[PDB]
């Protein structure tokens, strides 16, 4: 044989609140 | 860390095509970051989360599957199909959660969308959902994390308890399963 | 592009917070009095105000993601200040809350019309005032999310 | 009278670009 399991995103939970950067 | 307070957020990385060639080489040179992996077969989609240096999913999504990786296709070094559990190790860059050890009851599960949703431990392997929500808001989830007011994992999300496609409760994995698990093998 | 729940405001003589719920945009009153809110397209007005409840709203901007409500009760309460900081404090009442550790007035300036968020994350109220003694913050005024769903309901 | 501007944003999560 079968095919195998695939990452296709991810969930962080180790982020903490941040000023988003101005490009 | 995790909590105090708990926030989540999601990232694609792959796309469908993606997902499928890489399903048949077992290769994925993709960077790996996060707790939780968002992963999938060529029939669904759910979660897996990394404790203690491995990554467990539900049997009941994964089977018997290798993981893709860099090197190439990963065996299992767990797998109960009893308990519904299996493991791999922790792909490279990937961060592990701990468990809990604050026995709490207020519990918070993790969705496939990086929502955090309140829930209070009723039983060993149930919890109530504070709010309850559609089922599809629950969609693509098991595999997921419970965890504790402390950011540490109480469980993994097995399957929600409905009625009339609203999801009140939910059915989860609780850790000391996956020690259980780790000794038996 | 990513998406922010707060909002890093000012006016000519003031800089302070806002934070979406519900597809609304709240901050203090005391802050932005009955202002518009700019927009590429010109001015938009208030959708609510409350004077009462020191409470504002407009529509969500661009740019900007919406906060859930906290629905678990606790009273384990985490400020977000406009430095992005995290300040826990410990709900004592229906609008108020004293800080762990106690802190500068200083370090909360400019954060009132932020979130109080639970542990879930969610949205707990609306840092309204920090309540103070000679220079030190030890505890906080909030608006509880409960009457920004009023004020919405009205 | 003056229009209240935004001149920055907080993401909770800490989601980067
Ligand atoms: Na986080
Ligand atoms: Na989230
Ligand atoms: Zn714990
Ligand atoms: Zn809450």
């Amino acid at each position: 044989k079968k095919g195998c399991v695939v990452i296709v995103g991810r969930i962080v939970l180790s982020g903490k609140p941040a000023i988003i950067p101005k490009k | 860390q995790m909590g105090a307070p708990i926030t989540a957020y999601a990232q694609q990385t792959r796309g469908l095509l993606g997902c499928i060639i890489t399903s048949l080489t077992g290769r994925d040179k993709n960077q790996v970051e996060g707790e939780v992996q968002i992963v999938s077969t060529a029939t669904q989609t759910f979660l897996a989360t990394c404790i203690n240096g491995v990554c467990w999913t539900v049997y009941h999504g994964a089977g018997t599957r290798t993981i893709a990786s860099p090197k190439g296709p990963v065996i299992q070094m767990y797998t109960n199909v009893d308990q519904d559990l299996v493991g791999w190790p922790a792909p490279q860059g990937s961060r592990s959660l701990t468990p809990c050890t604050c026995g709490s009851s207020d519990l918070y599960l993790v969705t496939r969308h990086a929502d955090v949703i309140p829930v209070r431990r009723r039983g060993d392997s149930r919890g109530s959902l504070l709010s309850p929500r559609p089922i599809s808001y629950l969609k693509g989830s098991a595999g997921g994390p419970l965890l504790c007011p402390a950011g540490h994992a109480v469980g993994l999300f097995r399957a929600a308890v409905c009625t009339r496609g609203v999801a009140k409760a939910v059915d989860f994995i609780p850790v000391e399963n996956l020690e259980t698990t780790m000794r038996s093998g």
